[PDB]
RNA sequence: AAUUACCGAAUCUUUGAACGCAAACGGCGCAUGGGAGAAGCUCGUGUCAUCCCCGUGCAUGCCAUAUUCUCAGUGUCGAA
RNA sequence: CUCGGAACGUUGCUUCACUUAUCGAAUGAAGAGACCAAUGGGUUUAGCGUAGUCUUCGGGCUAUGCACCGUCUAGGUUUGGGAGUCCCCUGUGGGUACCCAACCGUGCUGUAAACUGAACCAACGGGAUCAGUUCCGGAGUCUUGUUUCGAGACACUGCCAGAUGGGGAGUUUGGCUG
RNA sequence: GAUGCAUCCAAGUGGUGUAUAUCGCAAACUGAUUUCUGCCCAGUGCUCUGGUCAACGUGACGAGAUUCACCGACGCG
RNA sequence: CACGAGUUGUUCGGAAACUGAGCACAACGUUAUAUCGUUUUGUUAGGAAAGUGAAGGUGUGUCGGCGG
RNA sequence: CCAAAGAAGGUGUUAGCCCAUUGAGCCAUAAACCUGAGCGCCUCAUGAACAAGCGAGUAGCACUGUUUGGGAAUGCAGUGUCAAGUUGGCAGGUAUUUGUCUGCCAAAGUUAAAUACAGAGUAGGAAGACCGAUAGCGAACAAGUAGCGUGAGCGA
RNA sequence: AGACCUGAGUGUGGCAGGACUACCCGCCGAACUUAAGCAUAUUACUCAGCGGAGGAAAAGAAAACAACCGUGAUUCUCUCAGUGAGCGGCGAGCGAAGAGGGAACGAACUCGUUGCCGAAUCGGGUCUUACAAGGCCUUGAGUUGUGGCACAAAUAUCAU
């Protein structure tokens, strides 16, 4: 089918062409172990379900009706910041301790600027493998980005280790990231053809050297 | 003025080909894995005539390389092809008349027909009756074979393009005088609506640039430019020379 | 069903068979060929005419021959079974 | 917010990264149909600016129009009359390609109401516009005060009457005062005012 | 149970955007309900093969939708 | 005035190599390439070093090794190893003449003067649970991916410019006057 | 010699000769044998080898518009 | 001219129900504009247009066969 | 003799009183309409007091075409090129470069009335210094009829 | 296995299609004619052609005029004005706008943005006499953002 052919040829073209650093930075994702650890933390601090929020608000209403003088806070339990607008606000206000950005968002321009904003505001950020995996962590179908703003004392050590391992890959390698171009990757058949051609012309010019 | 007949013929209409009673396109068999690596053996079942063509056609029966069935290709027969003959098509086919071989496997100086201009083209050169190409040389650096075409031109083609061995049947059709407008009528009946031919000087100025005058003459030179618009490009188109050729015919065509 | 009008199955044959014919040829066929001539629905079937004769006049039609007249009506020649008298059925219908 | 970043990123259309994205997208679009239904807009910021909401009843279609000037469809380029009206190739359509794309979408899908459209891509031969359409039979649309108006009959095929933004652009309604005095409310209306012969009763 | 006038309720053949498919054809379907059946069976009584009849649905595109229907992809992951 | 160079960034052309845009073919997009191994790829196939050079101290980045991805073959030719003619009647029937490595080879069971036979819906063998019941190979495997082939960043697409262009369009082709 | 020649068409992955393949397609002229077809390339065509001719570029004066120089293809010579 | 009649089919002709020169619905492109193009050289459409089923699973009815 | 009625239609000649008409009124009503945003009830809403941003292949600009009274270009279209926003932009009807002033804030959207009905409809009205059967509509009448043309059409 | 991205099939619920077309909105678009010829011009941004609405349509809430002592969305009328505007083989011809007197007018609102929120949103079930602008439930859609509050006619909103 035409859609199958086009989805394969699109990947072929993206590998063959010269990819500027701003787009190539999404190819160099966080490693598998730290990605799993970050997803574990995000799933632990996932937002509450519709039912859970509704029950919490019902309980708040009952605590209000018990006596109007006592004021009960309606704030939700501590969770991750989810959504492009909310995550952008957290980064801009420098409230986020660690940001996670999916690498397969299309249109890419939704999050193409996010690593640079995180670098400018000096917030640790990681680029991970799937918005689908982020959505599974947060209870939705997909998620462009997720921001951890605070954790509990039990998870503070995990957050610090995650921040260090993430900074190893992304924030401390800013000079390399800003300059590394991607693409220009040959096909397997082209690489084999080049190798065989070099082998054929290995020693043709041996008689032109004086030694 | 009115539209010229040479431009009216481009609309199709009643000037198309009389394809009824024709057996179909005459092509070599497809360039499959068997042709590219080994060979296929087929049996010539029948030799037939197609209306509008001066050469004989051969119905050659092959087995399907992937299915339990038979294929029955229809090709232009080289001269000498007979019913019951075995035709071998592929890389490992022997050099015999009627066999289809890649042009790189055919010796220099060989006479071939049904030559492919491109690999897989299924044959487009040297297909008129009595016509053939001559293999001049091979170039293994670039992988190309040089041929002398029926017109006398030289053409370089990829060495993977196939070619049949021999000349096309029905050769010598043009040496018999027709002698009769009726014979010409029956000849063109199976080809198309192109006969009889009225001279441009015999028409009126409205339809043709050559028409008109109290004497039957072309007022202006009959050699026209290559950039002339349609309706004006009638006569001798972009002629490099005119008159009776003396001292040797040149090879016609672009360089 | 998007069609909600009440349609009765017991009155269908009154539409199939309209009225008999009393012309010279029609009455000539009654006595000798056991044949009754009727004007029937123009969109009717020979099988439906055979069934309508059974439902209306309680007779068996061994053959029906239909023709559309030059004036647009449809005329059926219905030959009754030999067990039935076409003259008796014509008398019951009301033509003689 | 994120809108500012997307807006500046799409204002930087000649940069290396945006040229790469647009080249890949133009190839992908070139290998598709003339009209293509999309789940989500390619430019959500522009779509939301022009009226799109991520609600039920809103649709986005990418429409392709060939580029270049108009050719007068006269037989063999032969025109009869004054030499003034003799050009066959140098004439230009008095309607823009965005309006043409909107009209093609609206004429193809007559059960939808065309709201707006925006430029997404163009190459040497094609030009792509994303057209926002609304379903007038959707309860979400029919009960929303902000898109309710499009359910009315005066808005049927507004893109064919030139009431969309591109239609207003090529009608000249982008200008007011001395710049559009003969074009308001329309050039036909101004012509009627200026050319009708008025016969007062007592004169 | 006059007849006029007016209208809220009903009927409304064959077509036609005409839309199951055709068409100088009162043609021919496929589902899904009915009907009539003088062969056969059953005990004129049922029931009824072939046949014949009738109602309803069935164009194409789009949009929404699926108690969250069934799938495709050397698309991206993720198991294994 | 002219001429000579760097050693830089940039670039106007341009050779040559390439392939992904594009173009030309063919095909029922029916067998491409590799395995024969880089001037290859992986920190979701980058593991182990080394030397610089950085670092947000978590790690990189440049070179440069080594390892992995990643392998199987018809046939040809020669190197090692083991290892099983018989019936009936001279005839007949049935059977055996292996394996391994290397190198070449390169996907390879058929012909080479042709003169009209047939071939489908597997036999069979392994592994688990005679025959089931499943797997597996028979019938190699792999994929930085492209249906294949030929071209290939030119000629293919717009727009702007100039020539040419009765092929066609519009118009005109004074007056006085024995 | 086919990514061809002629040519349709407002346009397109559009159309005809072409289900073709130089013993073929397309465009002219003369008009069966037979016997022949002289001389002329100046003109006008057609055709094939090394000053001027557009846009675009490139630089410069000037506050800039403007300007100027340079480059510039068929074609024509 | 008026009035009243007249055309009877299992097998006749057509249709159901073949292909031809052809046409052009879909599809796809094009067009300000579909009321345009393509649509048989085996044959639509960059094109997922097969609703049909060879075996064998399993039940059901009609056989033969085996033993009991 | 009537007139709060003289109104102009009918009826065998020219009718206020022959007839119908010519007026207050009366009666009956799906919904909608209108009426302390008519008025209850239930439900559901709801009023008053107790720092940064603002619409980008857009606006320009060049070339070409077109349109305009718009003229060193009034709008628009094609293609090229393409902003500003920290002398921010746009307009101020002679092109340029300045620097002052004024008005305004483009590139999403909705909106009633006053306006058209220059060969439309639906349900009604009022008519006329109009035409009067070769006129006025083609058609005062079984007129887009009869008839005519292969047809588009034509048409008494 | 599975996801979600892209794309199919089917069920279910809808809608488009034609007519009309006087007026109105978008395109496309002549020529006869006039210039005592004719090519620019004129006819005419007209006829014919192709789309699309409605009882009207379109326009419409200032990137507006102006240069005032200023005015204040649109539309229409008289006037400006056949113009000591302009345009034009400056020929034939063509040709507006501001101001002023009026008609109309409860005339204004909505989104994106930016701040602050963040599913409070939307469909679908079910219930309330209710396909409630209500309750309850619902992954169904939506976090690639639905909804709220405040932006000059403004100066908080949010409780109780
Ligand atoms: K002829
Ligand atoms: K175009
Ligand atoms: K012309
Ligand atoms: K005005
Ligand atoms: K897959
Ligand atoms: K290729
Ligand atoms: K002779
Ligand atoms: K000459
Ligand atoms: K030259
Ligand atoms: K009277
Ligand atoms: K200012
Ligand atoms: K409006
Ligand atoms: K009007
Ligand atoms: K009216
Ligand atoms: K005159
Ligand atoms: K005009
Ligand atoms: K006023
Ligand atoms: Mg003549
Ligand atoms: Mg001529
Ligand atoms: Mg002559
Ligand atoms: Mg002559
Ligand atoms: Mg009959
Ligand atoms: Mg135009
Ligand atoms: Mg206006
Ligand atoms: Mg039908
Ligand atoms: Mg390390
Ligand atoms: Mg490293
Ligand atoms: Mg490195
Ligand atoms: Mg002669
Ligand atoms: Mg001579
Ligand atoms: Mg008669
Ligand atoms: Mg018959
Ligand atoms: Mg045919
Ligand atoms: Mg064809
Ligand atoms: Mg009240
Ligand atoms: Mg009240
Ligand atoms: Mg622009
Ligand atoms: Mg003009
Ligand atoms: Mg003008
Ligand atoms: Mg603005
Ligand atoms: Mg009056
Ligand atoms: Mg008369
Ligand atoms: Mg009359
Ligand atoms: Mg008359
Ligand atoms: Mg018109
Ligand atoms: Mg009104
Ligand atoms: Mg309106
Ligand atoms: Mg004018
Ligand atoms: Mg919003
Ligand atoms: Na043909
Ligand atoms: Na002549
Ligand atoms: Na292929
Ligand atoms: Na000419
Ligand atoms: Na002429
Ligand atoms: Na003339
Ligand atoms: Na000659
Ligand atoms: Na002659
Ligand atoms: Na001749
Ligand atoms: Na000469
Ligand atoms: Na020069
Ligand atoms: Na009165
Ligand atoms: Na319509
Ligand atoms: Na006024």
């Amino acid at each position: 089918p035409t859609f199958v052919t086009m989805q394969r040829k699109k990947r072929v073209l993206q590998r063959r062409l010269k990819v500027p650093p701003a787009l190539n930075q999404f190819t160099k994702v966080l490693d598998r172990a730290s990605r799993n650890e970050a997803l574990k933390l995000i799933k632990k601090y996932a937002p509450e379900t519709r039912k859970a929020r509704r029950e919490r608000l019902q309980k708040v209403a009952e605590e209000k009706k018990k006596d109007p003088k006592k004021t009960v806070s309606t704030k939700a339990p501590l969770a991750v910041v989810t959504g492009l607008q909310e995550v952008t606000r957290a980064i801009e206000k420098k409230q986020a301790r660690m940001v996670v950005i999916a690498n397969n968002v299309d249109p890419v321009e939704l999050v193409l600027w996010m690593p640079n904003l995180c670098r400018a505001n000096k917030i640790p950020y990681a680029i991970v493998k799937d918005m689908a995996r982020l959505g599974d962590a947060i209870g939705r179908k997909t998620a462009t980005c997720v921001a951890l703003t605070d954790v509990n004392a039990e998870d503070e050590a995990t957050l610090k280790n995650l921040i260090r391992s993430v900074n190893a890959r992304f924030l401390s390698r800013s000079d390399v990231i800003r300059r590394q171009w991607g693409g220009l990757q040959l096909s397997l058949r082209s690489r084999a053809e080049l190798r065989k051609k070099h082998a054929r012309n290995a020693g043709v010019d041996a008689a032109a050297i004086i030694q | 003025g009115k539209t010229v007949l040479s431009c009216r013929k481009g609309n199709g209409s009643v000037y198309q080909v009389h394809g009824h009673k024709r057996l179909g396109p005459a092509k070599l068999r497809i360039l499959d894995y068997a042709e590219r690596h080994g060979y296929m053996r087929g049996v010539v079942k029948s030799i037939e005539h197609e209306a509008g063509r001066g050469a004989a056609l051969a119905r050659v029966e092959f087995r399907h390389p992937y299915k339990f069935r038979r294929v029955k290709e229809l090709m232009v027969a080289p001269e000498g092809m007979f019913t019951g003959q075995s035709v071998f098509c592929g890389q490992k086919a022997p050099l015999a008349i009627g066999n289809v071989l890649p042009l790189g496997q055919i010796t220099e100086g060989c006479i071939v027909c049904n030559v492919e201009a491109k690999p897989g083209d299924r044959g487009t050169l040297a297909r008129a009756s009595g016509d053939y190409c001559i293999i001049i040389s091979h170039n293994h650096e670039t992988g190309r074979t040089r041929l002398k075409l029926p017109s006398g031109q030289k053409k370089s083609v990829p060495s993977t393009s196939r070619a049949m061995i021999g000349i096309i049947s029905g050769g010598g059709r043009i040496e018999k005088p027709v002698l009769k407008a009726g014979n010409s009528f029956y000849r063109f009946r199976g080809k198309r609506n192109c006969w009889p031919k009225v001279r441009g000087v015999a028409r009126n100025p409205v339809e043709h640039p050559h028409g008109g005058g109290n004497h039957q003459h072309i007022g202006h030179p009959s050699t026209v430019s290559r950039h002339s618009p349609p309706g004006q490009k009638v006569g001798l188109i972009a002629a490099r020379r005119t008159g009776r050729i003396r001292g040797g015919k040149a090879v016609k065509g672009a360089w | 069903s998007n069609r909600v009008t009440v349609e009765s199955k017991d009155i269908a044959a009154f539409n199939v068979i309209r009225y008999p014919l009393t012309t010279d040829k029609a009455m000539k066929k009654i006595e000798e060929n056991n044949t009754l001539t009727f004007i029937v629905d123009s969109r009717a079937n020979k099988t439906e005419i055979k069934k309508a004769m059974r439902k209306l006049y309680q007779v068996k039609a061994v053959k029906v021959n239909t023709l559309i007249r030059p004036d647009g009506l449809k005329k059926a020649y219905i030959r009754l079974s030999a067990a039935h008298d076409a003259l008796d059925t014509a008398n019951k219908i009301g033509l003689v | 917010g994120a809108f500012m970043y997307l807006n500046e990123l799409w204002k930087k259309k000649s940069s290396d990264v945006m040229r790469f994205i647009q080249r890949i997208r133009s190839w992908e679009f070139r290998h598709q149909h003339t009209v293509v239904r999309l789940r989500r807009p390619t430019r959500p910021e522009k779509a939301r600016m022009l009226g799109y909401k991520t609600k039920q009843g809103f649709c986005v279609f990418r429409v392709r129009v060939r580029r270049g000037g108009r050719k007068r469809p006269v037989h063999k380029g032969i025109t009869y009359g004054k030499p003034k009206t003799s050009g066959v190739l140098g004439m230009k359509l008095n309607k823009n390609n965005q309006a043409v794309a909107e009209q093609r979408l609206g004429k193809r899908f007559g059960n939808l109401r065309v709201l707006n459209s925006y430029w997404v891509n163009m190459d040497s031969t094609f030009k792509w516009y994303e057209v926002i359409a609304v379903d007038p039979m959707c309860k979400t649309i029919r009960r929303d005060p902000r898109i309710n108006w499009i359910v009315n009959s005066v808005h049927k095929h507004r893109e064919q009457r030139g009431l969309t933004s591109a239609g207003r652009k090529h009608r000249g309604l982008r200008h007011k005062g001395h710049k559009a005095s003969k074009l308001r409310p329309s050039y036909r209306a101004a012509w009627r005012r200026n050319n009708r012969i008025v016969f007062l009763r007592k004169r």
